């Protein structure tokens, strides 16, 4: 029915995509090799949103790994479902952006993005109405920022009726393994305000602290976090994939969160997440699945709503439950915690169900809210672009390969409009 | 992708003696040249089973080279990429590059070339040398010349040795050292210092050694190395290539002198009453009794730093441990700079040469960083250079070769005036 | 010997210095023009169908 | 602003019947694609491919073919009440050249009259359609006066809302 490609740039973006795809997969119950094992008819009526039925059971994935290395590459192919994919869909430069910016929006963009939007616009024809875009990215690195920005402003461009999402991962002051994060994440930012149309703010902060504290994880490799963030990113679109009493497409989430344009960066968690010690001792109930999904600790990003007002929540459970309780526990959680919702919006939570819960749990949630204590990232930034920019360090790779003085300039007027106008709103 | 190594001098085929060496024994090479894909990035496939490094050593005095002609790895090195000169220039900047380099130089560019074209997606050059002697100061400045004319856009690692302050066998080498920064300035695009007394307190307290040869020095020259291109030849949890640091570690275009360091080196008897972990190898990465250049940071401030991590290491504590050290006070960044480092980790293990004193660690740390405490070394320079340039001493040599007055007087600004280039980007 | 040996290489070096291409930089500027051509021709078909 | 039009109509009128008659080359009321180019030549001004099928296919909808005067009263009438209608004007305009026209070579400040009739508008307005400056004159024909009326109305098209809206700030 709906279809939605899935595009992924660079090594934080192709790595993330293969454990979505693995999990997904699962869900679906298609084996390593791409053929179909499930039992229920409910599995194989709704693959035609990700998959296409090659020849003789041969499912593959709908997507898209586009970077500039090759040692991402190799490790899908090299893991496990790293065999599902087209390898025509392998679009692939071999030069490097090396964490500059201009470098993956001038430089090395100019010769690859033509040859990924040939693959991109060959599977949005290969279906019939699409329903939107997925890219998974980040806001630091060189090939995931500057190649997927360029890549999100010409799709823009191409198909501007139809829905897009962008997880991104942001950079933090605390986790700093690049040293020009400030130079990427303001610049990619100020392209994200204009041409996506909403974006999913992540950072590795969030990741580290869940599972510390609620997985209680010892060794937590990066397969733990893009395990964390491949559920998040299945259970937006499970209404698409099953049905349920209350079903809630992307279009009716964006159109519904989204007061106002230019304000569409979202904080997430995500519902249960608990610990192999406590797995047991819980229960699982609509009300003990709110506040473990509403709490502080527990967003998937590093900023918390409680210095700010929320403008807008969302809320996506699956599993056998009943709506009464979805209904009444969105009123109370809005009752007691009054101040921290935004007054000029009754009702700020919008919540739906789907009756497919994930394999191997009875009951979980999904939580979307667009808050305004968001502000604090872009000023966190900001600040810190404001720091280096008036001494141009770092500034001869900018310069140097086609970036001007004003372009950073406009970057800095963006920023700060875009936390003025969110003071203004909240 | 490739990366090729070219030696100068006496000290540089000595170092790429110990590296070969140590790139066969980690990838299962025997000397002669066959295994009983990834060693793609240094050796070429001869397509019967041999395997050629991409390397070439060249010097003007033939005692050194032809030692290598004869040791074990005769059959390693393809013939033609020995060069070998016929006579030295002699603790003589000029001597190299105006006498002697004129002859020598063009047959190592039109070799460089076909190492070059055999390759597909070069990433870079990187070249050793030490500045105190006459061919890797002379014709190592005027083969960087032309090498800056031939590609330009291509990376050129300058793994240099510096004099030291201190312990010195040459006497006119202050002269070589001041011009030939004049020129390894503007060419090289990341140039690496590696002191020598440095290594000699390495080796005397770390290994425990107390009668070091130059063998032990090259060795571990070779172990940072390998610990920089394992993320260039083998995958990582979070993997760098060299046009990385061209971009995140030097600031300003005249600013690319790095201090480098390394941990753990330990011998074979502390390791198996130590422990190893990320935490503690990225505090001994910082101090300066681990540092390679006589220098201490500690009176410097960092621009940016950058962090080599092999073995077993999960992402999640060296952001943990690069995080306490920024708590740190003993050590402060640049006021431009509220972010100043650039991390990496990989899964290979160091691998060890039987022979070496090296022991087998579990994980190490290999650190590249830059500072302004490479400004104090450049000065302490300029005054022993200025002490003997004014009455003239040793002048007469390099003026007989074909030079004169003007280039010393127009050397020595140039790096006088570095001088205060490196003082107005600390405040 | 030596001055025929200099004389060659400078032969050489001239041959090689990059001459701008005629016949290909007007077809790159022909193909603008089309280019922009139909970017224009676009935008009348689209107001005639709303 | 009622006593413009109706005041302009009580007069165009006459004007109008024999502008019918001298487009018509074949001395009888329907007015063929044939007779279209012909005017445009008096004009000076040149069709494209397919301008004189689009011209002759939006005006008729009441027979399919050839116009007919009466056709042509309809069209006049609905055009000039068109205002917020966006509805085409493609032969509109070049018979209500014609009919401005007393000339025989177009008409320079009586495009104020044209547009006061239309609406008071604005100098700037003015400065919109044309170039024309309050002191000089001009030559004119038939070339500038067609394009920048259909360029125009192209421009007004286009713009809508979308994310162009803008709100009272809070
Ligand atoms: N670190 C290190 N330095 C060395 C080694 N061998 C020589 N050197 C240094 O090289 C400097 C002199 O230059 P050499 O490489 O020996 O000689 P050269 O550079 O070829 O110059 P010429 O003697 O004129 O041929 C000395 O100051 C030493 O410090 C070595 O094995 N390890
Ligand atoms: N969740 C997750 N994040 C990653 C992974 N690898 C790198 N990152 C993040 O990516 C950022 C650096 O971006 P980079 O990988 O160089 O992006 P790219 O070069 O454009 O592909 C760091 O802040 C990391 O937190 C991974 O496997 N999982």
């Amino acid at each position: 029915m709906r279809e939605i490609v899935h595009i992924q740039g660079g090594q934080c973006g192709n790595q993330i995509g293969a454990k979505f795809w693995e999990v997904v997969s699962d869900e679906h119950g298609i084996d390593p090799t791409g053929t179909y094992h499930g039992d229920s008819d409910l599995q194989l009526e709704r693959i035609n949103v990700y998959f296409n039925e090659a020849t003789g059971g041969r499912y593959v994935p709908r997507a898209i790994l586009m970077d500039l290395e090759p040692g991402t590459m190799d490790s899908v192919r090299s893991g496990p479902y790293g065999q599902i994919f087209r390898p025509d869909n392998f679009v692939f430069g071999q030069t490097g952006a090396g964490n500059n910016w201009a470098k993956g929006h001038y430089t090395e963009g100019a010769e690859l993005i033509d040859s990924v939007l040939d693959v991109v616009r060959k599977e949005a024809e290969s279906c019939d109405c699409l329903q939107g875009f997925q890219v998974c990215h980040s806001l630091g690195g060189g090939t995931g920022s500057g190649m997927g920005t360029l890549l999100i402003s010409k799709i823009r461009e191409e198909y501007p009726d139809r829905m897009m999402l962008t997880f991104s991962v942001v950079p933090s002051p605390k986790v700093s393994d690049t040293v020009v994060e400030p130079y990427n994440a303001t610049l990619s930012v100020h392209q994200l305000v204009e041409n996506a149309d909403e974006c999913m703010v992540l950072d590795n902060e969030a990741l580290y602290d869940i599972c510390f504290r609620t997985l209680k994880l010892t060794t937590p490799t990066f397969g733990d976090l893009n395990h964390l963030i491949s559920a998040v990113m299945s259970g937006i679109t499970c209404c698409l994939r099953f049905p349920g009493q209350l079903n809630a497409d992307l279009r009716k989430l964006a159109v519904n969160l989204i007061p106002f344009p230019r304000l569409h960066f979202f904080m997430v968690g995500f519902t249960p997440l608990t610990s192999r010690g406590s797995q047991q001792y819980r229960a699982l109930t609509v009300p003990e699945l709110t506040q473990q999904m509403w709490d502080a600790k527990n967003m998937m990003c590093a900023a918390d709503p409680r210095h700010g007002r929320y403008l807008t929540a969302s809320a996506l459970f699956r599993g056998r439950m009943s709506t009464k309780e979805v209904d009444e526990q969105m009123l109370n959680v809005q009752n007691k915690n009054s101040s921290y919702f935004v007054e000029w919006i009754p009702n700020n939570v919008k919540s739906s169900v789907c009756d497919i819960p994930p394999k191997g749990l009875k009951m979980s949630a999904t939580f979307i809210g667009n808050s305004t204590a968001i502000q604090e990232m872009f000023k966190r930034v900001s600040e810190q672009f404001t720091a280096m920019f008036r001494r141009k360090a770092f500034l001869h790779w900018y310069t140097g390969e086609g970036m001007d003085e004003m372009e950073f300039t406009e970057a800095e007027s963006n920023m700060n409009d875009l936390v003025s106008e969110y003071q203004q709103y909240q | 992708r490739e990366v090729i190594s070219i030696h100068i001098g006496q000290a540089g085929i000595q170092v790429g003696n110990a590296c070969w060496e140590l790139y066969c024994l980690e990838h299962g090479i025997q000397p002669d040249g066959q295994m009983p894909d990834a060693f793609n990035t240094f050796f070429s496939e001869t397509g019967a089973g041999k395997h050629v490094p991409r390397c070439i050593f060249l010097d003007l005095e033939p005692t050194v080279v032809d030692e290598v002609r004869t040791g074990t790895y005769r059959q390693l090195f393809h013939p033609e990429q020995l060069i070998s000169g016929k006579e030295d220039a002699a603790n003589n900047f000029a001597r190299g590059h105006y006498t002697i380099g004129k002859e020598i130089v063009d047959l190592a560019l039109d070799r460089i070339r076909k190492l070059a074209d055999n390759c597909t997606g070069l990433q870079g050059f990187l070249v050793f040398n030490a500045v105190g002697g006459g061919t890797g100061s002379g014709l190592g400045s005027l083969l960087l010349e032309r090498l800056s004319v031939d590609y330009g856009k291509k990376s050129k690692l300058g793994f240099t040795v510096y004099p030291s302050p201190q312990v010195s066998t040459a006497v006119v080498e202050p002269y070589n050292s001041v011009l030939s920064t004049h020129s390894l300035l503007e060419h090289t695009d990341v140039a690496v210092m590696l002191d020598n007394e440095a290594i000699y307190d390495i080796c005397r307290r770390s290994l425990d050694i107390e009668r070091p040869t130059y063998t032990n020095l090259n060795r571990l020259i070779a172990q940072v190395i390998s610990s920089l291109t394992a993320s260039l030849r083998f995958d990582g949890a979070l993997n760098v290539d060299i046009t990385e640091f061209q971009t995140n570690l030097v600031p300003y275009p005249r600013i690319h002198f790095m201090l480098s360091s390394y941990a753990p080196i330990i011998s074979a008897e502390k390791a198996y009453h130590e422990q190893l972990s990320v935490a503690e190898i990225t505090n001994a990465a910082f101090e300066p009794a681990s540092m390679m250049v006589k220098c201490d940071p500690r009176h410097g401030k960092y621009m940016a730093c950058c962090l080599m991590y092999r073995g077993d290491v999960v992402p999640k504590d060296v952001n943990a441990s690069v995080a306490t050290i920024k708590t740190k006070r003993t050590i402060q960044f640049v006021d431009w700079c509220p972010t100043g480092f650039k991390c990496g980790i990989n899964y290979q293990p160091p691998t060890v040469v039987p022979g070496g004193d090296l022991a087998k660690v579990q994980r190490a740390v290999c650190m590249i960083s830059n500072s302004t405490a490479i400004g104090e070394i450049f000065s302490r320079l300029d005054h022993k250079f200025d002490l003997m340039y004014a009455k003239r001493a040793f002048v007469h040599w390099y003026v007989g070769e074909g030079m004169e007055e003007g280039e010393f007087s127009e050397a020595r600004e140039d790096l006088a005036a570095l001088e205060k280039d490196f003082e107005e980007v600390g405040a | 010997n030596v001055l025929n040996k200099q004389r060659d290489d400078t032969t050489d070096a001239s041959r090689l210095t990059p001459g701008e291409l005629s016949e290909e930089q007007a077809y790159i500027q022909q193909l603008q023009d089309e280019m922009k051509q139909i970017d224009e021709e676009l935008v009348e078909a689209e107001a005639k169908n709303r | 602003a009622a006593a413009r039009e109706r005041y302009a109509r009580k007069n165009e009128q006459n004007e109008l019947e024999r502008a019918f008659n001298t487009i018509d080359s074949k001395g009888d009321k329907k007015i063929d694609a044939e007779e279209l180019t012909e005017l445009f030549l008096r004009l000076g001004h040149k069709p494209k491919r397919g301008e004189v099928e689009d011209m002759i296919w939006e005006v008729d909808e009441d027979c399919d073919g050839c116009i007919s005067l009466l056709e042509f009263q309809t069209l006049y009438t609905r055009c000039r009440d068109d205002k917020t209608g966006y509805e085409p004007r493609g032969l509109f305009n070049v018979v209500e050249f014609v009919m401005n026209d007393k000339n025989n070579q177009g008409f320079i400040t009586l495009e104020e009259a044209m547009q006061i009739m239309y609406l008071r508008y604005g100098r700037a307005e003015l400065d919109m359609q044309l170039e024309q400056v309050f002191g000089t004159a001009d030559l004119n024909s038939g070339k500038i006066l067609t394009l920048t009326e259909f360029l125009h109305c192209l421009h007004t098209n286009q713009v809508k809302q979308l994310l162009n809206r803008v709100t009272a700030k809070t």
